[PDB]
RNA sequence: GAGACUCAAAUAUAUUAAAUAGAUAUCUUCAGGAUUAUGGUGCUGAAGCUUAUGUAUAUGUAAGUGGAGCCGUACCUGUUGGUUUGUCCCAUUAUAAGGACACUAGCUUCUUAAAUGGACAAAUUGCGUCUAGCAAUAAUGAGAUUGAGCAAUAACAGGUCUGUGAUGCCCUUAGAUGUCCUGGGCUGCACGCGCGCUACAAUGAAAGUAUCAACGUGUAUUUCCUAGACCGAGAGGUCCGGGUAAACCGCUGAACCACUUUCAUGCUUGGGAUUGUGAACUGAAACUGUUCACGAUGAACUUGGAAUUCCCAGUAAGUGUGAGUCAUUAACUCGCAUUGAUUACGUCCCUGCCCUUUGUACACACC
């Protein structure tokens, strides 16, 4: 009698397929939430954004540039509708789909701008995996934006070009290039 | 005409009021007045009064052209909350 | 003769206002005209805004000034003596008395 | 400045034209219709509406400023 | 289930199916200009979609039985938001009087509503009759949309 | 259906009929956005459509109602000029006489030595809004 | 070959800007040997980490 | 009544959900509440949980409650 | 978060434990009405903290002597 | 001083009431639907529609058209009136009230404010000199709860004589620098700056349609908030009604927003400058402009260098509203709700400031 269903999409089976990302990228391993609109208090804590399902923070995410701010219910069917098309490119389940463009988009080092006494060299640190899913998902989240911007494209299309993209790595994705670009300094540095 | 009428009333224990004391700091200031005799006793009736605290604050230019300032204190005088 | 009367009372300060509306509908209840006794109306924050300088030329600090009227209702119903008694005292500290005939 | 201001009205060549190249487009949308070129995006929309008439268009969303549609499925 | 539309008041598959019977049954009587009507003060163009008259007529319809009397005043304040006072600011002004109002005149003539003591307008003699009836047949026009989707699957 | 029509004329102005038939005619002086909602539904031309689309015909029917449009239910504060001064004619100016005639009520003020007439003949604004910070480029 | 590394021990905020954290690893792959590498952002007990390169150990400037 | 379009809509999500552990209360058991209570605290959305966050006072010196205007230049 | 309970707080809760050791248990709420009982405290959120002080101060007690 | 304090924002109506706001149940009232069930008329011709006439578009009648439903009720959903111990028989003009009955035919979950209780970092466990504290967890409405107000000693040639008929001195005062009446400037533009507002789009604009508020505020010797009726595209004109307001405007059912179209990145349907025009409103009087609509004309702007402001939660940002000033005049300012983030939960690196430590020939104090 219990459970079952984003919009009308499976929570089960869904697999986060990278350890380490598995539980910051939260599916619904138990969450069978029906939306991804949640009243939402995930900022009060540090972790408790690690809690919030993925699908969340990408409605979260879409609306930033100010016209276009806390919109969420705008925000919403633009994620659930790019699920819908991500379904229809590859074929499967679009949750997974999701988390799966998340996982091959998430930066391997970085560089922080050491003062070094006159000539400022940077020194190389890797990156914490609370920053790789949400850097993913805003970077997915930039590359749909600057397609669909001046482009016929819409926004869910264009979404959902991004993340099956980014899902089966074609490389291509904004995303990937300018992380990239991070890791390749964090390389030289030391 | 009779829709009003005012009626006279001592302030209870009269010492205290601060007020009653400001007029008397005027009225021993314009007769002349010396000043340690004044802020000091000012703040001595007061105290003496049963008053916790009293601060008297003379900001002013005696006979010297610029202002001084001077903070005559003896209490537990609050100044802050509720 | 009954009439029917309704006393409105208006003013400020929240112990005082009690006490006078509690020895109205007790002497009310006691001599049993059973009232309808204490309507506890909504207190109206009138507010000001002004800046805390005259002359305004410091980092903008703001001076905002409040005051709360507190209103509340008695229904008596009695006639000659008995109206005239219960309006007459209670009174003395700030407090604004209307009586109406219904 | 790269113009690009194309063809408002059906233009009856190109109308069969759609219909030929609509799959493999698994994408299938107005605006995939308009990069084609032949930019409609409401007549486009209008077009997916005759689509729609039973052939080609499997509507998952129908949607104001989303409109997708897909291929004739495997 | 029996029935339920909502009972007074819109909402959106039945203004849509409303407006269309009023279309159909055409005696509203479109004050001439309406084609040229921005609506607004708030709003830069006149009806892209120009048949707004019907469904304006509707929406008021609904609107005003659960109100009590909607008149003139009232409905400028919920219909026609946000106005580009030209070059400043972006704002809140009130909808085009005469519009909105012009409608509950053609609504009077067109007899869907009767005159109210204390109220300009009390719809429940036959302006509420037609109203739910038509929404009820409304339900069940989507009821029989449903009835012809079980056969398909598809 | 079909093609054509593409870059048409009316009354000594070049329009791009590659816009939707209203937006398109702001090419004409006196015809930009907001009459094609007059002068197009009154005309009964399908809406939904191109300025590049839909016979000469509708055309003229476009224009006699632009020029005349009293005539056509068009209210006189549909107008842009009721009661003139000169003449006094509810009229809607079109075209080049638009230039003519704003040339035209300049040269009336000026002639008299107006304050109108002399802040338009040294330019800056008739409508005399704050040259503090702006007025410039 | 991308060797996965689980952190044990939070150490430290090294930084003239204090972005970073100093984590010591002990890694998933093979347990028995404890290597520090230093993470951008914020780092709690057991998060995982992807050594890129499973060794070069960076450290702390002052 | 009150508030907006998402705020009072979410509301009657806690309203229903609240209500039905009640009923229990009085007439059937505790064992229809706790079996609901576990399902609602756990998924959460704050179902149970009557919501303290309530609109800062806005602040002198700001249109906004923390936001300040202008350029003190340095 | 931040901060350890100021003088007034504090210098209450040392002087009752003195006396009253002896009906001052690990639990809050008896230390709180015993608080009010003993000690004119004008305003409930004050005596909450002085009579909550006296809570932790005993807990420690307890834990070898304080 | 900080604090503690107080106020506002969060939780129990458990406690006090109630002209509001409301669970919901009763009674009463009006409306629709047949999903289901039942009764009534009907292929012996039902509903519906049209026309004429009479009477006041409605109704009746006559005729035509029509071809199987139509009506009532249980039921369901919605509306209205009484129902916060009610109703009836009686009183009173209408309550209480008296007697009878429901013997609870509406209580307070919810508004408002009287009063209590509610958080103490309570329990435990890590951490710590195993101290003061801190971290985590569960319970919770809130985990030291969130935000203000309040504020010392002492300092500044900070700002203010244009709040003040508080004020020193001087000036002015029958020719006013007082003040008034009339008219003009503050509102002038080669040009530097600062706050903003509005944009550059397509997460959008255009257009229908879904439709959800709050804080404050409102005519007494007055001309305010104005519901509702008419005319007007709009400003407005025009007649009535409510309200000196838990009562009415008003649940200010406001904006962003939801949904469906149109359009397609083109200085474009983005943008709305300027412009000649243009009907009134306020005023005795409206010209570098008092203000305002419609009609029109239809600019830069295609994301802004060095710099630099503000910000850690209902905060930021978007977004409207109400109040003040006010005859007219808001791109202002102050509050308020709404939709609601991305990200630190670190540190003194830049900046600013205190404190120790030092030297000092400074001490009207490095102006």
């Amino acid at each position: 009698p219990e459970i079952k269903l984003f919009g009308r999409w499976s929570c089960d089976d869904v697999t986060v397929n990278d350890i380490s990302l598995q539980d910051y990228i939260s599916v619904k391993e138990k969450f069978a939430r029906y939306l991804p609109h949640s009243a939402g208090r995930y900022a009060a804590k540090r972790f408790r954004k690690a809690q919030c399902p993925i699908v969340e923070r990408l409605t979260c995410s879409l609306m930033m540039k100010g016209r276009n701010n806390g919109k969420k219910l705008m925000a919403c069917r633009i994620v659930k509708h790019s699920f819908e098309i991500i379904h229809l490119l590859t074929g499967e389940n679009p949750l997974q789909i999701l988390v799966s463009a998340i996982i091959n988009s998430g930066p391997r080092e970085d560089s922080t701008r050491i003062g070094r006494a006159g000539t400022v060299r940077r020194q190389a640190v890797d990156v914490s995996p609370l920053r790789r899913v949400n850097q993913a998902i805003w970077l997915l989240c930039t590359g749909a934006r600057e397609a669909a911007f001046r482009n016929i494209k819409t926004i869910a299309e264009c979404l959902a070009d991004e993340l099956i993209n980014a899902a089966k790595g074609s490389s291509n994705s904004y995303a990937i290039k300018k992380k990239d670009e991070l890791e390749r300094v964090a390389k030289s540095n030391r | 005409t009779g829709r009003i009428e005012l009626y006279a009333e001592k302030v209870a224990a009269r010492g205290l009021c601060a007020i009653a004391q400001a007029e008397s700091l005027r009225y021993k200031l314009t007769g002349g007045l010396a000043v340690r005799r004044a802020c000091y006793g000012v703040l001595r009736y007061i105290m003496e009064s049963g008053a916790k605290g009293c601060e008297v604050v003379v900001s002013g230019k005696l006979r010297g052209q610029r202002a001084k300032s001077m903070k005559f204190v003896d209490g537990l005088m609050i100044h802050s909350g509720d | 003769s009954v009439h029917r009367i309704r006393i409105t009372l208006t003013s400020r300060n929240v112990r005082s206002l009690e006490n006078v509306c509690r020895d109205l509908i007790n002497g009310a209840k006691n001599q049993n005209l059973r009232v309808k006794g204490p309507v506890r109306m909504p207190t109206k924050t009138l507010r000001i805004t002004t800046r805390k300088t005259p002359c305004g030329e410091g980092s903008k600090t703001w001076d905002r000034f409040q005051m709360r009227i507190h209103k509340r209702i008695i229904d008596l119903h009695s006639p000659s003596e008995i109206v005239k008694k219960i309006t007459s005292i209670n009174i003395e500290p700030g407090v604004e008395v209307e009586v109406t005939i219904a | 400045r790269d113009k690009l201001n194309n063809q408002v009205l059906f233009d009856k060549a190109t109308y069969e034209k759609l219909y030929k190249e609509v799959p493999a487009y698994k994408l299938i949308t107005p605006s995939v219709v308009s990069e084609r070129l032949k930019i409609r995006g409401s007549l486009a929309k209008r077009a997916l509406i005759e689509l729609r008439e039973k052939g080609l268009i499997k509507q998952v969303v129908q949607h104001h400023s989303q409109v997708i549609y897909t291929r004739a499925t495997k | 289930m029996p029935g339920v539309t909502v009972k007074d008041i819109d909402q959106h598959a039945v203004t849509k199916a409303v407006a269309v019977f009023l279309k159909k049954t055409g005696k509203l009587k479109v004050p001439d200009q309406m084609d040229i009507v921005k609506t607004a003060k708030f709003k830069e163009l006149a009806p892209y979609d120009p048949d707004w008259f019907y469904v304006r007529c509707a929406s008021i319809l609904r609107h005003l039985y659960h109100r009590s009397p909607a008149g003139v005043g009232s409905i400028t304040k919920i219909y026609g938001g946000r106005k580009r006072n030209g070059v400043h600011p972006s704002h809140f002004c009130r909808a085009a009087d005469g519009a909105a109002r012009k409608a509950l005149q053609a609504l009077e003539h067109a007899r869907l509503v009767e005159k109210h003591p204390d109220g300009g307008r009390k719809l429940s003699s036959i302006g509420q009759r037609d109203l739910d009836r038509i929404a009820n047949q409304i339900v069940f026009k989507q009821r029989d949309a449903a009835k012809q989707t079980g056969p398909i699957v598809i | 259906p079909e093609k054509f029509q593409h870059i048409l004329r009316i009354m000594n102005t070049n329009i791009d009929g590659k816009r939707k038939v209203g937006i398109a005619m702001t090419a004409i002086k006196g015809v930009g956005r907001r009459y094609s909602n007059i002068v197009l539904k009154k005309a009964d031309v399908d809406l939904t459509k191109r300025a590049g689309e839909c016979t000469e015909e509708e055309v003229d029917k476009v224009v006699t109602i632009i020029s005349n449009p009293l005539q056509y239910k068009v209210p006189n504060w549909f107008l842009n000029r009721q009661k003139d001064i000169i003449d006094g004619k509810y009229w809607q100016l079109t075209s080049s006489n638009l230039d003519s005639k704003l040339r035209d009520d300049l040269e009336r003020l000026k002639k008299i030595r107006s304050h109108r007439g002399l802040r338009h003949y040294w330019g800056l604004r008739v409508r005399g809004q704050h040259t503090k910070t702006t007025g410039r480029r | 070959p991308v060797v996965w590394a689980r952190v044990m021990k939070v150490l430290g905020r090294t930084g003239s800007q204090g972005q970073c954290t100093q984590v010591k690893v002990e890694f998933l792959g093979e347990q028995n040997r404890q290597i520090i590498r230093n993470v951008k952002g914020p780092v709690r007990e057991g998060d995982i980490l992807t050594l890129l390169e499973s060794e070069r150990e960076a450290r702390r400037l002052r | 009544s009150g508030g907006g379009h998402v705020a009072q809509i979410y509301a009657i999500r806690q309203a229903i959900s609240k209500a039905l552990v009640a009923f229990y209360q009085k007439y059937v058991d505790e064992a229809s509440k706790k079996e609901i209570k576990d399902i609602l605290v756990q998924y959460d959305r704050t179902l149970l949980v009557g919501d303290p966050r309530r609109c800062e006072p806005k602040k002198f010196g700001g249109p906004g409650a923390r936001a300040r205007y202008q350029k003190s230049y340095r | 978060m931040g901060r350890v309970r100021t003088k007034t707080v504090k210098k209450a809760a040392k002087v009752i434990i003195e006396k009253y050791y002896t009906r001052l248990t690990l639990d809050f709420h008896t230390n709180k009405r015993i608080c009010e009982e003993v000690a004119i405290i004008p305003t409930k959120p004050l005596r909450n903290k002085i009579a909550g002080y006296v809570t932790h101060l005993m807990g420690r007690l307890r834990h070898s002597q304080v």
